[PDB]
């Protein structure tokens, strides 16, 4: 899959060629960020249940005829309730893998990807998810650069949204 | 290919779930190797020909009929194309050690590489007796202490040593 | 001139976008690299006249006849050892651009294309220059990463001349 | 292209002269910077909806009939087209911004730039307006303390509003 | 292209006649030099870097600001164009000697050589001193007594002479 | 011109190098051979006279009729038997060029190009010319490889006429 | 192979025809040549093994550090200096090939081709062997057009080292 | 292709030996023949007319059903074809005799002339019956001692009927 390094090798590759000392720089640049890129995984993977759950409140604050309203795309009842924080789930779980890989690769592959017709044909709107990222982005309690490392990617899939 | 994140994230996408602490344990463990594996394909790099050459002496000395009249190393075309071998092999493995993953190596240099080699005639044997080598002689120019800050590289050497044993076992 | 940082933008304005956090990545690792490039290039520059003339004069001792044959081109009188110091100079000045550029372009453009030709028509054996260039590299005085980048740039106009 | 490496490296070529300590000096103030460099550009990157948005409505509050039926802005084609050169020159001045030399925004972007907006119609003095107001936003967006370690960034925002002047110039 | 065969022949067919006594017993003068032009000929070639190299070296003597910044012949670019040059314009001077007859010089070397030169800001004048520098240089080389049956080459070195005059004088 | 040396220098020419080693040993081969084709050539223009009255007369008795019959294209008058004698001086002039040229150039270019269009626009039998040109070649008065060089170039335009 | 003989039958096969007088003109030029051609190399063949010591000796006193440093690439010890005999016997061998066939083919194909890569990979400097060829030049004892036959291969040689 | 020092040569680089004094000899012996192969050359090349003519006519005499109404050669399409099959076979055998070697022969003018032959349904032992009439009459035109210097030319009229053996072996 397109990470940071195996951009690096791919390109190395087709010149038939060891890897020059700009490709090592753009490596090392990786290997530093993934510091920051690691620990922002780890908290949004151990504070998984609770972020979820408070995104789903935050865009039910929002939006509240999503909670009042009939019918299967909306979250009245108890089955919607659970689709609502199963899809928010989603979209942390596949951030974290970006987070991992130090690019956006598994969201462009795993999450966007089709998922303009997936919203369309079940009728959620996207600003639903954009309430629920922008709360994640919010409360995930990271400062410094970790926290650069996480709102880049939570970002990035709200602009996949937008 | 596949490095060693995304190794682990295309898995953990397979089966749906979050990375657990100890594929969150591994891959920080890479990160916090990550200067001495720069150090480890660095080294590996600039000292290619020093590599290819030391691997090339000892096979000759080992196996002279290779670069005597008849060999198929002898003459100036084959010792050419063995060299040129030598350097592809090294090339790869310095792939996969940037990668921390083998996947680069197998799928691109490796796949089909003992049928060739059995096609046009070359000992499968001695190249991967050659290999080994420059394992050793890689691993040498790696864990020299000379100019570097001391530490423990033994997990980074072998995981090296692990992708030169996958090229010579590619075509033994 | 190509630098990392002009191939990242290049990258991005032919495809229009802006940069994206890879290739800040990539302009990071340059960026962390810099500061040992520019002690490499400080150190360099300032011993610029000892660095010299000590690696002439490596040359002169490790081919014995550049300094006694008769010829224009060996350093046997006043004039060929002004202008055997004046290349080592050159090739010097050249590294230094590299290592303030962040890349081999200043070599490659500068110093590499038409070296050979240069070097055939005059009768400059490179092994002078690459032993010039060895006493440069185990003499510049430089430690840890500093090292490490004048090493780099040193070894790349070595393999220019092999 | 040219960076602030480059252009200096090629100044001293042409003289053919060692870098000085004055110019050695400065290259080492631009890479201390840098991790600023980088902040800024990431943060006009992040949020160039936003600066072009606070400039649109100030441009538009300013001069209303650009909004207004047959102003140069009204209609989505014409609007749409607005924003897209806004984006455009905000592009530009994060790329001058990177690299530290106006060389990639004056070459491929504002070279023959108003004499392309002269021959469309559209005010370039509006442009220049609205050009300017990118850059009071950008500097805001840049200058943000929060959430970011306290530091001078005055001299990187002095180079930031040079691109964003040298922009506006070659449309007014 | 003529040769010195060819010029005489070209001659007499339009003027319809046999070749007179006198056109007869200069090309059989030219066929006796036969082998001294063969000697200076692979002579000016086995020694065209030496030729080179000493004719730029007087230049660059009596010109010092060519190897200088700002010269025209500074920088590796314009040193390596400069050499290629001198070795492009002894290389039709020794087909001029091999054909005996300047058609081949003038046509594919020298016809409109001193207007590419004036456009590209090339020293016209340092050019044809450069040229008469190797002139003088391949004389030399061309008349050295040393490893070669002794003998009368003055009438060979004349023509050769006059072809590298003809050179220089299409670039002064 | 098409001459060995001509195609020498422009064999070189096209690949923008100086003449190779085989290239000087095939201008060395013409040298070699140009003293006897000098020899021919020499021989030939000194008894141009006497072999074109012999060559002429050769054919009038070897094809009688061309002294008998009455017509423009015969030489049964003055004015016929003077552009026989032309015709062959022709022949024989071209002949001494290529001779001189040391190659089929010359005869190429000024005879044999548009020759069968002439013969048969004023019915001149080829086969006149070839007995003109047999005469000559068997009584040109050469030995050795001037004779050989001569005989060459006399079969060529012998073979041109068949 | 490429010599002057197959280049001549390869020209006439091509056009499908006989060899031409010009052809035959250069093919007597290579038969001409070929006498000091054969000499050369059998003064070569017979004297190999003075030429081949001589040259290695002559590199040594030039090059002193090749019989001083330590490294498999040097000539300190007995392994060393029989490696530098091997390979200049190999360099004077194809040079006899070359003179056998008059042209370079045996030179291009048997020895410059890869030189440069074998050169590289073992840190042989081209100088070395350069000044084994200067001296196989200056020691052959040959003279007249022997000596210009063998001095045109060997200079070859030279040439393709730099 | 190879000529007769090509052979040699090839023989001693996979030998990896310089060459013996005998092949040196045999070589030697060759350039010695020099002037004497490019006079067979020649001889067989500027009568190649009167070769061809001499074999087809004995050719004639001997099978006249071949020049007869239904033969192979009847016909002015036949006649033709046949004496160009005739041309191109005595061409191949100049080239080898220049050569001094066979190998341009059997490459390029005798592999599979036989199987193609067959499928042509020309008579394989008529063309070699004629073969060996152009030897003769190659032969006796070669060995004229007319305008030549006298000399022994057996062991060049051997190897040039060797050539010749093997085309009419070739077909038969
Ligand atoms: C000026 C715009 C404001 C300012 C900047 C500032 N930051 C630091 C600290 C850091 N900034 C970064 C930025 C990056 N590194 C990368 O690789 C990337 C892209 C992937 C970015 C965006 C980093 C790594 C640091 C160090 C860690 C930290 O958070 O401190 C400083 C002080 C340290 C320094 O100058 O290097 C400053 C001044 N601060 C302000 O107050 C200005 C508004
Ligand atoms: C004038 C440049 C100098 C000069 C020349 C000279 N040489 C001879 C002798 C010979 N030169 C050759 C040259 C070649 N034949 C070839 O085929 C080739 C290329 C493959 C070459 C380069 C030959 C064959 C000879 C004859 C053998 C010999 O060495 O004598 C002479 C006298 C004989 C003559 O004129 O033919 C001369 C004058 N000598 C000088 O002193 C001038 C400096
Ligand atoms: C929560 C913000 C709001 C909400 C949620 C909701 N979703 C459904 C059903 C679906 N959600 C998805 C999304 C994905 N499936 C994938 O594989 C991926 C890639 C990671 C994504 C992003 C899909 C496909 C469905 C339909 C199929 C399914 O059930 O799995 C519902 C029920 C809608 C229905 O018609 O069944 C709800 C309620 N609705 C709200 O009101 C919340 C605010
Ligand atoms: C040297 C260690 C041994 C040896 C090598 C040898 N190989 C050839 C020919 C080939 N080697 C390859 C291998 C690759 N090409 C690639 O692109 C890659 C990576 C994808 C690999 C792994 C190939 C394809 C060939 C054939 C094509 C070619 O030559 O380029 C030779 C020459 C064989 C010959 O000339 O007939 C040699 C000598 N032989 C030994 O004895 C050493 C043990
Ligand atoms: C294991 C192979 C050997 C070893 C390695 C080692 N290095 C460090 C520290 C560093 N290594 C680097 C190397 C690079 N950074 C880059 O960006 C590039 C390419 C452009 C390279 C080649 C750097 C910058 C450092 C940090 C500064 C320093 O010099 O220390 C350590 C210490 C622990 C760590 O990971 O930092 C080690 C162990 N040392 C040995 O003894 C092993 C033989
Ligand atoms: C010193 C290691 C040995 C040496 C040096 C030497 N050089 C010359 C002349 C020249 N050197 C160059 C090289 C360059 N010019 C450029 O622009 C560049 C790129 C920056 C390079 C690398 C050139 C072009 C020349 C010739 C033109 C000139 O004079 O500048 C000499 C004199 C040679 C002569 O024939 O004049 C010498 C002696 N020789 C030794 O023996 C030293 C060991
Ligand atoms: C917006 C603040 C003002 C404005 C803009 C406007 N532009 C157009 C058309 C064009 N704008 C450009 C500019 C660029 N294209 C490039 O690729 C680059 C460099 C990367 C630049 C700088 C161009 C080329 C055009 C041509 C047509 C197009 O749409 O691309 C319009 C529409 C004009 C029309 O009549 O349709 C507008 C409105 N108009 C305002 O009122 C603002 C002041
Ligand atoms: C050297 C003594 C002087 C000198 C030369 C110089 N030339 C250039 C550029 C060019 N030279 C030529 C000449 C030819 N090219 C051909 O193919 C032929 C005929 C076969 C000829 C005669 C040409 C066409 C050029 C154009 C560009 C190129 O490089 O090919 C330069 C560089 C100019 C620049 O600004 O880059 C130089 C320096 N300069 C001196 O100072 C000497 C007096
Ligand atoms: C002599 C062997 C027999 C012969 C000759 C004859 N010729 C003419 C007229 C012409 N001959 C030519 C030939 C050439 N003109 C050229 O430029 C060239 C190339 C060098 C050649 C070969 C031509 C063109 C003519 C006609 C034009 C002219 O008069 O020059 C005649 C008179 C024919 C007429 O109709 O006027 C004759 C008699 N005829 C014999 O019987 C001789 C045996
Ligand atoms: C002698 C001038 C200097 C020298 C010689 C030296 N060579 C080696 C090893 C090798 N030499 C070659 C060259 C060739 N092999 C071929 O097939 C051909 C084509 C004809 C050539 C030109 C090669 C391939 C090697 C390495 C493999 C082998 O041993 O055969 C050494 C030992 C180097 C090593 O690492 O083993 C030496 C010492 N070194 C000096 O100092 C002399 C001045
Ligand atoms: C004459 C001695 C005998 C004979 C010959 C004959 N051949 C054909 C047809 C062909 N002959 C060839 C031979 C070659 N073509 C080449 O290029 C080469 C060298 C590489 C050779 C050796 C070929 C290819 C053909 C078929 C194509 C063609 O006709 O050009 C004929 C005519 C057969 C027909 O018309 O059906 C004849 C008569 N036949 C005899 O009887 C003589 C004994
Ligand atoms: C054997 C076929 C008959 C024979 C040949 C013979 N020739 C010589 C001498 C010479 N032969 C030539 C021929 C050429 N040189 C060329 O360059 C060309 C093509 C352009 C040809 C055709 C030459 C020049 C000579 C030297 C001068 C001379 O006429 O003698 C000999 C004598 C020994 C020798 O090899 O020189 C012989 C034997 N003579 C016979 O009797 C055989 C029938």
């Amino acid at each position: 899959m397109k990470t940071p390094i195996t951009e690096a090798i791919a390109a190395a590759d087709t010149q038939g060629r060891f890897l020059s000392n700009t490709e090592l720089q753009a490596v090392n640049g990786r290997f530093e960020r993934a510091a920051a890129s690691m620990e922002a995984a780890r908290a949004l993977t151990n504070n998984a249940q609770q972020l979820i759950d408070g995104a789903a409140n935050a865009v039910y604050q929002k939006f509240p005829y999503t909670t009042q309203m009939q019918g299967a795309n909306f979250a009245s009842d108890s089955r919607g309730k659970s689709k609502c924080a199963r899809d928010i789930g989603y979209y942390l779980r596949i951030i974290t893998y970006s987070l991992v890989a130090g690019g956006t690769g598994p969201l462009d592959e795993y999450l966007i990807a089709g998922l303009d017709e997936i919203n369309r044909t079940f009728d959620l709107s996207p600003s639903w998810y954009v309430e629920a990222l922008k709360y994640i982005k919010a409360n995930h309690g990271l400062s410094g650069q970790a926290a650069n490392e996480a709102n880049t990617y939570i970002d990035y899939a709200i602009n996949a949204l937008s | 290919m596949l490095d060693a994140f995304a190794k682990v994230v295309s898995q953990a996408d397979t089966k749906g779930e979050f990375l657990s602490s100890a594929q969150l344990d591994a891959l920080s463990n890479v990160v916090k190797d990550g200067s001495k594996r720069l150090d480890a394909v660095n080294r590996m790099t600039s000292n290619a020909s020093t590599i290819v050459a030391n691997a090339a002496r000892s096979l000759f000395e080992e196996q002279p009929q290779l670069i005597q009249p008849g060999g198929n190393a002898y003459t100036n075309r084959r010792m050419a194309a063995c060299l040129r071998d030598m350097e592809i092999i090294l090339r790869y493995v310095t792939y996969a050690t940037l990668a921390g993953d083998s996947s680069v190596l197998d799928d691109r240099c490796l796949n089909g590489l003992r049928e060739t080699y059995q096609a046009l005639g070359v000992p499968g044997g001695s190249v991967a007796a050659g290999v080994a080598k420059m394992k050793d002689a890689a691993i040498a120019i790696v864990n020299d202490p000379n100019g570097i800050t001391k530490g423990d590289c033994s997990a980074l050497v072998s995981e090296i040593a692990s992708y030169f044993d996958r090229a010579a076992a590619a075509v033994a």
